[PDB]
RNA sequence: ACCCGAAAGAUGGUGAACUAUGCCUGAGUAGAAUGAAGUCAGGGCCUGAUGGAGGUUCGUAGCGAUACUGACGUGC
RNA sequence: GUGGUAGUAGCAAAUAUUCAAAUGAGAACUUUGAAGACUGAAGUGGAGAAGGGUUCCAUGUGAACAGCAAUUGGACAUGGGUUAGCCGGUCCUAAGCGACAGCUUAACUGCGUAUACAGUACCUCGUUUCGCGAAAGGGAAUCGGGUUAAUAUUCCCGAGCCAGGACGUGGAUACUGUACGGUAACGUAAGUGAACUCCUCGACGCAGGCAGGUGCUCCGGGAAGCGUUGUCUUUGCUUUUUAACAGCCACCCUGGAAUCAGUUUAGCUGGAGAUAGGGUUAGCUGGCUGGUAGAGCACCUUGGAAGGUGUCCGGUGCGCUCCUGACUGCCCUUGAAAAGAGGAGGGAAAGUUGUUAUUUACACCCCUGGCCGUACCAAUAACCGCAUCAGGUCUCCAAGGUUAGUAGCCUCUGGUCGAUAGAAUAAGGUAGAUAAGGGAAGUCGGCAAAAUAGAUCCGUAACUUCGGGAAAAGGAUUGGCUCUGAGGGCUGGAACAGCUAACUCAGAACUGGAGCGGACAAGGGGAAUCCGACUGUUUAAUUAAAACAAAGC
């Protein structure tokens, strides 16, 4: 069974703080407590060990990201732009 | 109890201080002594040392 | 001899139990030794070759 | 009479810093003969939840020069950086994500993080988790440079001064809500006792400027001068503009 | 503390010149029988089952050891 | 019953007054300060705990021989032998390109 | 300045054993109710288990003190 | 200093005492017996801390004190009592705090991480400054039985261990230079390692269930003694114990996985090598022997303290307790340091077949272990509240029955009957019960008290932030006795044959003054309005709210 209709995750926090406010929590904490696939070994076991923290379970290694995503799309930006400034230069 | 050396002394002095005054002191001359002033109930009035 | 009569299950009656079912006996233990039963059940069928590898995989998920 | 709150927290006492479990002050590796004719190979032994904040301290492992012994310095961690890694400190390294070049060396347009306000400064602007400073332009020589700060504002900084190519990790950390009080509180317990603010407005006359009255209002302008003295300055402060932006 | 388990080495532990005494003890449950040398840093011990080998042993160990002690 | 009480100085509980409940010749319940579990040689960089060589608190490990507290290898005392691997193949790779370099550098 | 009488002022010291708050290091808190994500099966997203989240609820110890404007009010 | 008030108010919480004998001038009150009660293991029990300071123990007693009494006493008097290498302090560092260099100020004070702080003679190294700060953090090592009027892990008997320092006899190893074995993981009686460097332990959160273990509780057989006996009862109860210390019982190799397989209660694991077969290693508070029956315990017979037998063999569990182990989850919370012990990399030194030289934890043997605390109370009488005050004050252990239950109710071990008594039973009180008919008409106001209450099965609205409301509302059943069905484990190879262990559900028959959650325990509900969103906080001793805070803005 599908268990409840719409609140997921964040029937946890029951029957307060607000509609809204409970739907933003929703969307980040859906991110973070996912798994994401690490760079190093392939397998998709990353799990957050702290805010801006990552490891990678089945590897052992730890690496630094987001908050409450391993790649926070402005630092996915740097990462090509400094491939790019570097090749120019030559 | 749990007491420095120092703190058993000040205490055990104080048992030494707390007896009846001998018999044979008031017998003397020209003594107006009669009972000890100073004695203390360990109840009743108390040391803090 | 209260006990004698217990195991007879007697005083065992809707008006003696004071407690949930669930405090009296979990349904979490039930599963436990259900569940304890019969992965045993198909480990001593797959070492006397009755079950195959596939066969014993199926019934285990199920 | 009476102090005001604001007052006594530059007493001390109370309102100090609750600094022991950090794990150590977060910095550059000090400005050597290395680093500034070559470079120097790192390597990233740790990635550490540092209390009391929202980045990451890489803690990174140098050979001394001189002596036969090994160094541990602990910066702040550059996302996309791990452990295995090895970072290149010093003037003659690539322009890649972990490493620290002068800030002459780095072509505009560079993001960069944990940048040098003077030189040998060891690591002052764009810490914070998510943030970075870019850079606008150079000198003619290469003796001074243009950067651009998380705030907005432009900086004329020396060439030779350093920094971090890429972005602080822990990016965007404050798009949740803190649902609970109880969130606010383990936030502010392992900083300073800055938490549960009172209003003003509800305390007496003696201890607040604002407080008293039979109603609960302010009762003169929130807004006050820079020249006003320690315990008149509450509210806006030296504000050139109030209301809603546009 | 120690045990011993050998002929070889009961006759060595005895004859070891600061061992002290040997007290032997006899139970019936079947006459086991239990010696027991203490010398200075452990009590060693032997535990034989057979009577008749342990009646033997008595003979075997020295007369200039000094003490015996026996339950019964 | 029969219930008991802490012998040592220490009367709370902590991790130092732990304590096992025991049974004596006298038929009487009775307490033991038995210490803390000691944690055995996790060693680096892996963090694995080492095979051959015990749980001791560390002033116990001056106690046992020398063959006890190590293993006999190269790096033995401290390492994983998995990472000893690596050490290896590392140091033999890294001067055998070092080297093939330094002979192609006398063109 | 006939005798007795203030609310106060100032100078120099003593206190956080009670209480207010921060820090360091220790200790503590039955048994029930509700059943969030995750996972497994079967059916064409539903149904059944599994699971054990929460500044959740009932309620011991412990912390607290609403009502009776109860007792007591030269009191224990 | 002394009256009247006045022999008056009053001595009424914590269920409770009674009978006999002894002691004494004197007994409602002391002691001993016999009965009867209470406390009811989050005890009024057994031990510590703070605080107290001799209250501890014995013998004695004329007052006063112990709100009646007193032969009693925490009172009074005269004596006696606290034994440590291992229990603590001592040592380390935490938050912090004193001082050095200096810097301020008339000083008093205030600041204080600044500085020139090993191989007689010859070199070569050299960055941190001294100290205080934990009797719950870190940390060298101890356990059994006995013993005194009062002390015990401290005395005695026995069995060990640790720190420092070491002779000796007998073994290992090397003597052109530090042991061997195994494919490996690693191993064994031993198996050198300076400077310098790196690493490990010390060293760490909370919640959740799961598995295993100690102790407790429990059921049955055997052997002792005990109890009951008008009646029945192969019966009911107590004892049947084993210390520290010491020895022994995740990872590698072969191999190559899809028809994917292994696997937990839960998920996870696997070509960065799974299943499987064979190894290695970690461990607990596991098993066996030593310690160890000589002790301890339970009984029996001769003395007027001597000598004996017995101490055996098995189960059970979502049980209660504390511990370990690996997991799973939670955080804008990621959960001390230092002393000290050890490992490794390094290869400095020595050693030429004998008085050598490495072994001072290879085995055995030998010597020494200072200083201070140590009695007792720890509270309805040893602390603080002026007091032997219905108040307050940190920690540990924690039995049986009923039950979900450390709830309430009754009980066993341990503890207690300490709280002035006797007689009468008016009004008025204090607490506690019950009331025909009516049912808020009382009152500012349903204030007070009633009524509801557990479990199972059925059923459940408006509204809604879809999570809730909800135990909504509204109903039916429950006892005893006699049965029936469903649910496991271990043995020999279509599934059969033997042996056997749980308290949990479902249903039926019969029976009763229609009772049965029979005592205890245990929501009254519904429809609307105002304020604050919620949990949280507050005027210690008249105000807990609509006030403060709060996330969000």
């Amino acid at each position: 069974a599908k268990r409840t209709k719409k609140v997921g995750v964040v029937g946890k926090y029951g029957t307060r703080y607000g509609a809204s406010l409970r739907k933003q929590v929703k969307k980040i904490e859906l991110q973070q407590h996912a798994k994401y696939s690490c760079p190093f070994c392939g397998k998709m076991a990353t799990k957050r060990q702290a805010v801006g923290i990552w490891k990678c379970r089945g590897c052992s290694k730890v690496m630094t990201g987001g908050a409450w995503t391993l790649q926070t799309a402005a630092a996915a930006t740097v990462r090509s732009t400094v491939a790019r400034l570097r090749k120019q230069a030559g | 109890s749990i007491k420095g050396l120092s703190l058993k002394k000040h205490l055990g002095r104080k048992q030494k201080q707390n007896r009846p005054i001998p018999p044979w002191i008031r017998m003397r001359t020209g003594s107006k002594i009669r009972y000890n002033a100073k004695r203390r109930h360990w109840r009743r009035t108390k040391l803090g040392m | 001899l209260y006990h004698e009569a217990k195991r007879a299950g007697r005083h065992m009656g809707k008006g003696k139990r004071k407690g949930t079912r669930e405090a009296r006996l979990p349904a979490k233990v039930l599963w436990m030794r259900r569940q304890r039963v019969l992965r045993r059940l198909l480990k001593k069928y797959r070492d006397s070759k009755k079950i195959d590898k596939h066969m014993y995989h199926s019934m285990y998920m199920r | 009479g009476r102090v005001i709150r604001a007052q006594r927290k530059g007493r001390g006492s109370v309102f100090r810093a609750h600094t022991h479990k950090r794990k150590g002050e977060a910095k550059l590796r000090p400005l050597d003969f290395a680093e500034r004719r070559g470079y120097i190979k790192g390597l990233v032994k740790d990635i550490l939840h540092d209390p009391g904040r929202g980045a990451p301290l890489a803690e990174v492992s140098f050979r001394d020069a001189y002596r036969y012994k090994l160094n541990k310095q602990r910066m702040v961690a550059v996302e996309g950086m791990y452990t295995g890694q090895f970072i290149y400190c010093g003037k003659n390294a690539a322009l890649t994500i972990g490493n620290i070049l002068p800030l002459n060396k780095m072509p505009e347009g560079t993001v960069v993080s944990n940048v040098e306000e003077k030189a040998g400064d060891r690591g002052t602007l764009a810490r914070t988790s998510g943030t970075y400073a870019t850079i606008v332009g150079h000198s003619d020589d290469g003796s001074k440079t243009r950067i651009r700060l998380p705030s907005g504002a432009r900086k004329t900084v020396s060439g030779y001064s350093r920094g971090m190519v890429g972005i602080v990790a822990g990016g965007g950390r404050i798009d949740k809500p803190m649902l609970k009080a109880g969130n606010a509180y383990h936030k502010y317990k392992v900083k300073r006792n800055c938490w549960p603010k009172v209003r003003g407005v509800a305390m007496n006359p003696v201890e607040h400027p604002h407080g008293g009255g039979n109603h609960q209002h302010i009762g003169h302008p929130s807004t006050v001068s820079r020249m006003a003295a320690p315990g008149q300055k509450v509210g806006l402060i030296a504000a050139r503009r109030t209301g809603l932006l546009r | 503390a120690k045990e011993i388990r050998d002929l070889r080495k009961f006759l060595l532990t005895a004859r070891r010149p600061d061992a002290k005494r040997v007290t032997i003890v006899r139970q019936h449950k079947s006459t086991v029988t239990k010696f027991k040398i203490r010398c200075s840093r452990y009590l060693y011990t032997f535990v034989v089952e057979d009577r008749e080998k342990a009646q033997k042993l008595e003979g075997s160990l020295p007369p200039s050891l000094e003490k015996v002690s026996i339950p019964g | 019953a029969p219930r008991l009480v802490y012998r040592r100085h220490n009367h709370y509980a902590t991790g130092s007054n732990r304590v096992r409940r025991v049974r004596t010749p006298g038929a009487k319940v009775v307490f033991h300060n038995v210490g803390k579990q000691p944690s055995r040689p996790k060693c680096g960089n892996c963090h694995r705990a080492l095979p051959g060589i015990p749980a001791v608190a560390p002033h116990r490990l001056r106690l046992l021989k020398k063959r006890e507290r190590t293993v006999h290898r190269a790096y033995g005392g401290s390492r994983c032998h998995a990472c000893v691997r690596e050490r290896i193949v590392r140091a033999f790779l890294v001067e055998e390109q070092k080297c093939v370099k330094q002979v192609l550098q006398v063109k």
